[PDB]
């Protein structure tokens, strides 16, 4: 069966996670 | 019915407290910048209690506290009292919007027993524990931050966690956040259909549920047993100081350098504590 | 020494035991 | 033998059994007899490495909130300390070895527990989320218990086996990694407050009923287990001196003066913490007698 | 637009943001870093 | 009514996202 | 200027030549201002780790599009016919006649047609519901996540790692030869018997019953005993359809060759015999380089040792020359690669591997 | 494992008691040396360690766990937990107990004796107070408290190191300062322990047995981590040197290593392993008067 749209929201919630890790690798490889 | 008591009010303690987050400023009730606009992030950002200035006085509006004026009215700090009374207000208000849905239904109130529990915590932890303090200054300040200081502040002047009150409250926490995940785990493995749960915690734990209303009645009374229990508890702090201080044991280390224990290293951290801020 | 031999033949027995059983598994 | 292996995985038993209780039951045996006598009579384990020893025994004078099993020595170090390593019996209870021999038992304990819920699962016919909710205590236990103590190299700062020690182990480690501000603990945090209000919302709407639920329970037992593996990741983060967001003293003014946050106010209290007194250039009594 | 995929609003917003929002904000970000004077 | 339940949430929030977002840049 | 901060003699431009040289050299670490060698390595160290974020990133979503807007669990009832689905289409900018044309696959909607053939991969392997794909492409959000604060950390100052540790070429070796190459053939090896196979003769194994059902009726007693070849007794019959108990053996590791008579594929038993032999291959191989135990070969020795009459010096201080050279190692590496991308499209246009890839011409 | 050693100098000595050993001095060569430990436990010597007798002495509380022993000449003072302080001008024949001041900052920690009518005196709080008086004043030496402290030991030339609580940090003094210059610790791990060496240096031990030297006075940079147990985790006591280029380590279950090249390489001595107790301190009174300093009353004597 198909995708709910809780998952879907979950989803985006969880890649909100290597969003800020991303965010702070790049920054400390700015320096 | 009162469903319209409480959103008014709500809405206000809301703006408030969005307000006072980036907008005004502590710097004359506490010496620190609590706000957006002063350059602080949203952990730090906090509506900072009242300065030790004024004791236990509201700072109205119309109250010779302010005089009218705003400018003065934020900075002496009754956004503070302004956000938590309102706030209060409203939460009874839901209490009562519970009990009217409850009324109006026919059927029991049990939505509103349960969330009798916050309420007891919101009253006790920002009301009551400044009344029996000297003023507003020692309350918690509403921030993310502000949240962190209290409780060590309050660890350092009462050793909360001793407190027979906390550690019932944080069992009771617990419990109810494990009887939640078990729920849930369970209902999903079964996906009636309580035999099969039954017999597998029998086996597994011995001490399987009766019936699944006795476990939905125990994931519903022990978290709001333990938060009642733990207003209780500061309640009392205000009061009288329920902490079973084991004073034999504290002479038994004071001259004793080959005996200690982990509630004689405790006392020493909190009177350290109360030394470091003179 | 002869309490780390002990320890030893128990637990290796335990473990032994214990995957001889899950290998051949009835059910 | 046959018989003896269809009573282990009969479905049919009083208590069950399963192949994993087969050595879950002697770990867990041998953590609670050694566990109850290390709590009772344990002589004064020095923690450390210095002159102080720390008594947590109840015979030694320590009643049921101030007894604590005693964690291991900093001689001790990291390294494995079994009895036959001992050159004697008493050297190995002062140095808190009954503390390594507990926590290492009671952890495959856990672990084959978690073994015979799965297996008494699939066996009655179930899908087994069970163990998916218990795997979070689980790893919670092992970050706290295991892997804090390798990060921070030494198992003398674990936590100990006592309701004091369990008080002076979090004090210490707010104070020595300002826990409250990492964001895990804080992911914990929500995790079980959503747990406590779903399980108040849930009871009560099922004892208002007394004579979409299928997600509704599944995202009930779901929030609680992801905060407490967050929180776990973040103690086991935390055990290589990781900390939490110091936003101390990151606003100034127009020439350079710190202004001062509740952040600062927080680093104030966690300094405070790790240091049980006042600061210098207080006026010591100058000239004593 | 619309489609049968579950939460189908999540494009109306998304691609916007990704499309018009999300590129402003890092040209304009972008143009004020490379012009800042000094501290080269 | 709904009306007011909607605006009297959205007519300031506008006006204090705009304030952050200047914020965001007022910062030396 | 402030940028670029890297260089100052591009930052003193005043000139728009300074923008694109700031982004033509951006990451070429080599020639920075101020640059040592240690620094350099942890950069690249902390930049690789990023690439292999991105890339676990892409495939992520790649999964996660598929099983949100695909038609995975329709491709699979007719692979033959059904068109694979890549994404749905919110083109604003579309007409009335580009909606229709472009609602195809007998889908509701605009969308795309998948010509990656990443449907006849996700079968092959097992995947079988969109949930799967789901929970794939989670997993791989989490590690993606792993990888970026791995980066993060290993940029810290305290877990900042030495030079000599970038330049232990033995012990790099010996892991990634073993570890990296053996030990992860030998778990898809694993995966391929406990798993894709037992799919492939329509039975559904997951995480719930993998624990339990064993992948052949006698489970590693032939293995330690050396009755090897029960493993390889009783295969799948030439009738066999994919993906259905409809002729079936019960083999696990075969040698049968050639392809499957309906897939037009190899059979999923060869590879899983492939790629385990293929890690012990590895693995023995692994155990070569010394690092610290006396036992094991040494480069250095080796390359002075081989040295030739008619070359002079033969390979003498090569050692240190690569060792000493990124842009050795990275050529090297890059023929290496380019060398087997071309040798894995000729040897897959010519030998699928996935089923009724081969009917598919359009992505072949 | 680990490299072995050669041979094994230190005699062993089993004294008749549970107590743990705190510190030993000595007045003479040949001339009767003192040890004091825990719970009033001092031995006296006469042939340079060989033979130890204790003296019992006895106070209206029996835990008074000595600390420090400092001997200066003849003069000697004893220094121990919870306050008390014995001075003596006939080399410790007879021992006169000074009543501390009762303003005394916590607990006393150590003591050195300057020389003839001289003490300086240290308490746990982070006071350091100084005698010309042979006890009957004291002159104070810094304003301030470091705070609850783990060790502190005492540089050459005079100045202080004491580490903190927790080991989470540490501070140090220098003569003529009214305060403590607070440092964050220059390792990973949480200090243990923090010793000036005989190069005018300071080096550091944190938890897991990881020894860090400095090579500058600021002890700003630090050298790399030198494990004298690769593969081992045990954790290290104390440092010492036999000579300003030999050093010497004491840790656990009898781990006393030896280094030839100032830690580069660190060879076992299982010739004390056996010891049944944790090794807490090293003196090296001489490059040929050393004594390892032990649990229940064990010591071992350099040859
Ligand atoms: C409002 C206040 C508040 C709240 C709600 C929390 C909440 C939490 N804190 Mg926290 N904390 C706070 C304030 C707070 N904190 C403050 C102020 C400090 C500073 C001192 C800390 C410092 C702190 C630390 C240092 C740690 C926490 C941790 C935790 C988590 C507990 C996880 C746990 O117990 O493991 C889950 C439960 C177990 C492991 C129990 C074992 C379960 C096994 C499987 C069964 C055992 C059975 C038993 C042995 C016998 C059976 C009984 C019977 C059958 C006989 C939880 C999310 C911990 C954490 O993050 O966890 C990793 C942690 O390490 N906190
Ligand atoms: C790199 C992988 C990747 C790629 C190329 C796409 C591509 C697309 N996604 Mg998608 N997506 C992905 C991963 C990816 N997705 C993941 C992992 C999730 C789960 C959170 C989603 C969830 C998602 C939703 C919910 C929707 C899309 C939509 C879309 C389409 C609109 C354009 C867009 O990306 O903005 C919207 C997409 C996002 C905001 C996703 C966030 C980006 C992901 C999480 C990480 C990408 C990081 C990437 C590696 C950065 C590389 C930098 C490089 C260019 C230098 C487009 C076809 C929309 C669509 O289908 O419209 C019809 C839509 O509504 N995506
Ligand atoms: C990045 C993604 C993206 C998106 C989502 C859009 C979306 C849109 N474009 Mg478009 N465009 C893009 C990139 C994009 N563009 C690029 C890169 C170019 C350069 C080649 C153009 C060039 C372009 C032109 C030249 C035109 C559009 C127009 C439009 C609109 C037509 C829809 C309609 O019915 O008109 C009516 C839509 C509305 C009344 C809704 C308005 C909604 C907001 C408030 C408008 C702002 C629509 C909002 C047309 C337009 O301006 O329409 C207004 C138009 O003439 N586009
Ligand atoms: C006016 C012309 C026009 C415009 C504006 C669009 C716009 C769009 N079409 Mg489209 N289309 C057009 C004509 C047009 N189409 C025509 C004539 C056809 C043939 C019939 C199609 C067929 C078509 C299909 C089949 C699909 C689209 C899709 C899309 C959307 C993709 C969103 C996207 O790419 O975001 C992401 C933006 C990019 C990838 C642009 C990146 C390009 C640069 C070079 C890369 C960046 C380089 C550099 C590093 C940048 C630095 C950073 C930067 C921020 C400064 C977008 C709304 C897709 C869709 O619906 O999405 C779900 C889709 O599936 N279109
Ligand atoms: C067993 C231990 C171990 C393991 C698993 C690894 C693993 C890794 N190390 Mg490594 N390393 C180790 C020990 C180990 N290391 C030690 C001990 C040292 C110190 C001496 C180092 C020092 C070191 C350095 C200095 C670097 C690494 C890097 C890497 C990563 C390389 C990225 C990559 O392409 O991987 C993925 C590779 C594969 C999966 C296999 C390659 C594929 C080949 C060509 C065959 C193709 C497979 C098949 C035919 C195609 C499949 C098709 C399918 C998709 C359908 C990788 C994750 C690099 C990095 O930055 O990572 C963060 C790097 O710069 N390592
Ligand atoms: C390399 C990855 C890998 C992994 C992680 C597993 C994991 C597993 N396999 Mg498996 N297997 C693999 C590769 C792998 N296999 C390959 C390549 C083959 C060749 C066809 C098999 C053939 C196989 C059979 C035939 C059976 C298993 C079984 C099992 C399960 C328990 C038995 C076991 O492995 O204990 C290993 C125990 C040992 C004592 C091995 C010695 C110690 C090692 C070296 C460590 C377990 C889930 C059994 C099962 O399903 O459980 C009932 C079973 O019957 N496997
Ligand atoms: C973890 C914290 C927590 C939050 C945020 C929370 C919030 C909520 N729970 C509600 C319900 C409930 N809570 C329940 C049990 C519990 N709830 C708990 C804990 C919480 N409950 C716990 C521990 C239990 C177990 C006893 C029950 C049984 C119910 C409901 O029936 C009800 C529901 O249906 O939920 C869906 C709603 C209350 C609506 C209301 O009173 O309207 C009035 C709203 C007002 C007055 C606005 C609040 C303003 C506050 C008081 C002051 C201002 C605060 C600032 C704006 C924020 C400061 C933030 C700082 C900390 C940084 C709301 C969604
Ligand atoms: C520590 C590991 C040691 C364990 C060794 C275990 C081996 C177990 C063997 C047991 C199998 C029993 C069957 C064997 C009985 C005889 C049957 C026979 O003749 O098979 C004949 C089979 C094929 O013959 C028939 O094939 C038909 C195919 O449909 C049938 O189905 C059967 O497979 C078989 O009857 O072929 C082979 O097995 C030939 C031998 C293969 C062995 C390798 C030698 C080939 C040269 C390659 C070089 C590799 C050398 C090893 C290098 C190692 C490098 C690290
Ligand atoms: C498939 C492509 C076919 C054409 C490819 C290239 C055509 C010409 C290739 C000839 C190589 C050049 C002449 C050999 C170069 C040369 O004479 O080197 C001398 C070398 C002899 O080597 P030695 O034994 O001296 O040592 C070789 C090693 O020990 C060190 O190099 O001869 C060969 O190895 C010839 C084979 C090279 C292959
Ligand atoms: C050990 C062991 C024992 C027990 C083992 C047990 C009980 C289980 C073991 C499982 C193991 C060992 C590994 C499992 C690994 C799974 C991995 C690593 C998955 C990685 C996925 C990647 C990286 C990419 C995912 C992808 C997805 C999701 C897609 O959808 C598209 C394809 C692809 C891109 C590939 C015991 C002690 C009993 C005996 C001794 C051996
Ligand atoms: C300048 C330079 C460089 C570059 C170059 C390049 C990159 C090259 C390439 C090259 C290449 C890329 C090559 C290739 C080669 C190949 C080969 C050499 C092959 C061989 C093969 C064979 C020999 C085969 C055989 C066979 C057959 C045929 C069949 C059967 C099987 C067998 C296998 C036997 C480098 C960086 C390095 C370094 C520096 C300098
Ligand atoms: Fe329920």
């Amino acid at each position: 069966m198909a995708l709910s749209d809780t998952q879907i929201l979950a989803a985006l919630v969880v890649a909100l996670l290597p969003a800020f890790l991303a965010f702070r690798l790049s920054t400390e490889l700015y320096k | 019915w009162s469903g319209l008591l409480l959103f008014p009010c709500a809405f206000m303690a809301l703006g408030g407290w969005l307000t006072g987050t980036t907008f005004v400023t502590s710097w004359y009730t506490h010496g620190l910048a609590s706000s957006y606009l002063e350059g602080a992030n949203f952990l730090t950002v906090a509506v900072s209690s009242p300065a030790d200035a004024f004791g236990h006085s509201l700072l109205f509006l119309w109250g010779p506290e302010a005089q009218g004026n705003l400018t003065r009215w934020f900075q002496i700090g009754g956004l503070w009292p302004f956000v938590a009374l309102h706030g209060a207000f409203g939460l009874i208000g839901f209490m009562l919007r519970q009990f009217e849905i409850s009324r109006l239904v026919g059927i029991r109130p049990y939505n509103a027993i349960a969330f009798s529990g916050p309420i007891a915590v919101f009253v006790s932890v920002f009301l009551m524990y400044p009344l029996g303090q000297s003023s507003w200054f020692f309350a918690p300040s509403f921030g993310v931050a502000g949240i962190f200081r209290f409780i060590l502040f309050l660890q350092g002047f009462h050793n909360w966690t001793l407190n027979p009150f906390h550690m019932m409250g944080v069992a009771g926490i617990l419990g109810g956040a494990l009887l939640c995940a078990i729920h849930g785990a369970t209902v999903e493995n079964t996906l009636y259909s309580m035999v099969t749960a039954n017999r597998f915690w029998s086996q597994i734990f011995g001490i399987a549920f009766s019936n699944k209303r006795w476990l939905h009645f125990f994931m519903l009374f022990v978290p709001v047993t333990g938060l009642w229990m733990s207003s209780v508890g500061i309640v009392g702090l205000a009061l009288n100081l329920r902490a079973y201080d084991f004073v034999s044991q504290e002479l038994r280390a004071a001259e004793d350098p080959e005996f200690e224990t982990f509630y004689t290293k405790n006392i020493l951290l909190n009177e350290g504590m109360r030394a470091w801020m003179a | 020494l002869t309490l780390k031999i002990a320890v030893y033949i128990v637990v290796g027995l335990f473990i032994s035991l214990f995957i001889f059983g899950f290998l051949s598994s009835d059910p | 033998w046959e018989q003896f292996c269809q009573w282990v995985t009969s479905t049919n038993n009083r208590i069950y059994v399963g192949w994993f209780g087969t050595l879950m039951i002697p770990t867990l045996l041998t953590a609670t007899t050694c566990f109850i006598i290390a709590f009772i009579a344990a002589p004064p384990v020095d923690i450390d490495g210095i002159r102080e020893p720390v008594a947590g025994s109840l015979l030694y004078g320590n009643n049921i909130i101030s007894g604590a099993v005693v964690p291991s020595s900093n001689a001790i170090g990291l390294h494995f300390y079994p009895i036959w390593e001992a050159a004697s019996l008493d050297e190995w209870l002062y140095n808190g070895g009954p503390y390594q021999l507990v926590v290492f038992h009671f952890l495959i304990g856990i672990f084959c527990y978690m073994g015979r819920q799965w297996e008494l699962s699939y066996r009655l016919g179930m899908r087994p989320w069970i163990c998916v909710a218990y795997s979070a205590p689980v790893s919670a236990a092992t970050a706290v218990f295991l892997i804090y103590p390798i990060g921070q190299g030494s198992f003398s700062d674990g936590m100990p086996l006592g309701i004091s020690g369990t008080f002076n182990f979090m004090i210490v480690f707010q104070a020595e990694h300002n826990i409250l501000m990492h964001p895990f603990h804080m992911l914990g945090v929500a995790g079980v407050f959503g747990g406590s209000l779903f399980s108040a919302m849930h009871g009560s709407l099922v004892t208002s009923s007394l004579v979409n639920s299928r997600s509704l329970h599944f995202f009930l037992g779901a929030w609680p287990v992801i905060g407490i593996w967050f929180t776990a990741m973040g103690v086991s983060t935390m055990a290589f001196n990781l900390n939490g967001f110091n936003f101390n003293q990151s606003i100034l003014d127009s020439q350079g003066r710190v202004i001062g946050t509740w952040a600062d106010v927080l680093n104030r209290a966690n300094i405070g913490f790790e240091v049980m007194h006042e600061r210098n250039a207080h006026n010591f009594p100058l000239d004593l007698a | 637009m619309d489609g049968s995929y579950a939460a189908s609003y999540l494009p109306w917003i998304l691609i916007p943001m990704v499309g018009w929002l999300f590129p402003a904000v890092t040209m304009g970000l972008l143009f004020i870093h490379i012009e800042s004077e000094g501290e080269g | 009514v709904r009306w007011l339940a909607v605006h009297t949430l959205a007519v300031p929030s506008v006006f204090f996202v705009g304030a952050i977002a200047a914020m965001q840049f007022i910062q030396r | 200027t402030k940028f670029p901060k890297f260089s100052q003699d591009l930052a003193q431009d005043p000139t728009t030549r300074r923008i694109w040289y700031g982004i033509a050299t951006a990451h070429d670490f080599e020639t920075h201002d101020g640059m040592t060698e240690e620094n350099l390595y942890q950069k690249i160290f902390a930049s690789h780790f990023g690439h292999i974020a991105i890339i676990f990133l892409w495939t992520s979503g790649t999964l996660f599009h598929v099983a949100w807007q695909g038609n995975f669990e329709q491709w699979i009832k007719d692979p033959l016919n059904i068109r694979p689905i890549a994404h749905a289409i919110w083109d604003p900018h579309f007409g009335e006649g580009a909606v229709n044309a472009f609602t195809q696959a007998g889908a509701s909607n605009p969308v795309n047609i998948a010509y990656s053939g990443v449907y006849h991969w996700f079968y092959t392997i097992g995947m079988t519901t969109n949930q799967e794909l789901y929970s794939g492409a989670v997993f791989l959000l989490v590690l993606a996540s792993l990888f970026l604060f791995a980066g993060w950390l290993h940029l810290q100052p305290k877990f900042r790692p030495s030079l000599a540790w970038f330049k232990n070429a033995e012990s790099r070796l010996n892991h990634h030869l073993a570890g990296l190459f053996g030990v992860s053939s030998l778990a898809w090896a694993g995966h391929l018997v406990h798993v894709a196979i037992p799919e492939a003769r329509g039975q559904h194994v997951g995480w719930d019953n993998f624990l339990s059902t064993p992948p052949h009726p006698a489970g590693l007693m032939p293995f330690f005993t050396g009755n090897w070849g029960v493993y390889a007794a009783d295969p799948d019959t030439a009738g066999h359809i994919f993906g259905t108990s409809e002729g079936a053996g019960t083999a696990i590791l075969t040698f049968l060759g050639g392809f499957h008579p309906q897939t037009e594929s190899l059979w999923l038993t060869d590879i899983a015999h492939h790629h385990l032999a293929i890690a012990v291959i590895f693995i023995i191989a692994g155990h070569m380089y010394r690092t610290n135990w006396g036992i094991g070969h040494s480069i250095k020795e080796i390359l002075n040792a081989h040295k030739g009459p008619l070359t002079g010096a033969g390979h003498t201080n090569l050692y240190d020359t690569i060792n000493n050279s990124l842009h050795f190692q990275l050529g090297l590496a890059l023929a290496s690669l380019g060398v087997i991308t071309s040798l894995v499209a000729q040897h897959m246009y010519s030998l699928p591997s996935y089923a009724f890839i081969a009917q598919d011409h359009t992505t072949q | 494992h680990v490299p072995d050693l050669a041979f094994n100098p230190w005699q062993e000595i089993a004294l008749e008691t549970d107590s743990t050993f705190a510190d030993i001095a000595f007045t003479e060569d040949p001339n009767h040396g003192w040890l004091v430990g825990t719970k009033e436990t001092i031995f006296e010597t006469t042939d340079g360690g060989d033979t130890w007798e204790q003296k019992l002495i006895d106070l209206g509380e029996e835990k008074a766990s000595f600390s420090a022993v400092s001997f200066s000449g003849n003069e000697g003072w004893i220094t121990g937990k919870p306050s008390i302080l014995l001075h003596t001008t006939d080399g410790g024949q007879t021992w006169a107990r000074i009543p501390l001041s009762e303003k005394l900052p916590g607990a006393p920690y150590s003591i050195i004796a300057l020389g003839p009518q001289t003490a300086e005196m240290i308490t746990d709080l982070g006071a350091i107070y100084k005698t010309t008086n042979g006890g009957k004043n004291w002159k104070a030496l810094v304003e301030g408290a470091v705070g609850v402290a783990r060790t502190i030991q005492r540089s050459t030339d005079g100045r202080y190191v004491a580490v903190s609580a927790r080991g989470n940090f540490y501070s140090t003094w220098a003569p003529g300062q009214t305060e403590w210059t607070p440092h964050n610790r220059n390792s990973s791990r949480r200090l243990q322990t923090m010793g000036y060496g005989k190069d005018g240096q300071l080096w550091l031990l944190a938890r897991g047995g990881q020894l860090q030297f400095s090579t500058d006075p600021d002890a700003e940079e630090w050298s790399d981590v030198i494990a004298p147990q690769d593969k081992g985790s045990w954790g290290l006591l104390d440092l010492s040197f036999r000579t300003p280029e030999e050093v010497w380590v004491a840790g656990a279950s009898g781990n006393l290593l030896m280094s030839q090249d100032g830690g580069q390489t660190w060879a076992k001595d299982t010739g004390v392993e056996d010891i049944p107790a944790n090794l807490y301190r090293v003196v090296f009174l001489s490059p040929e008067k050393g004594f390892v300093l032990g649990q229940d009353g064990i010591l071992l004597k350099y040859n």
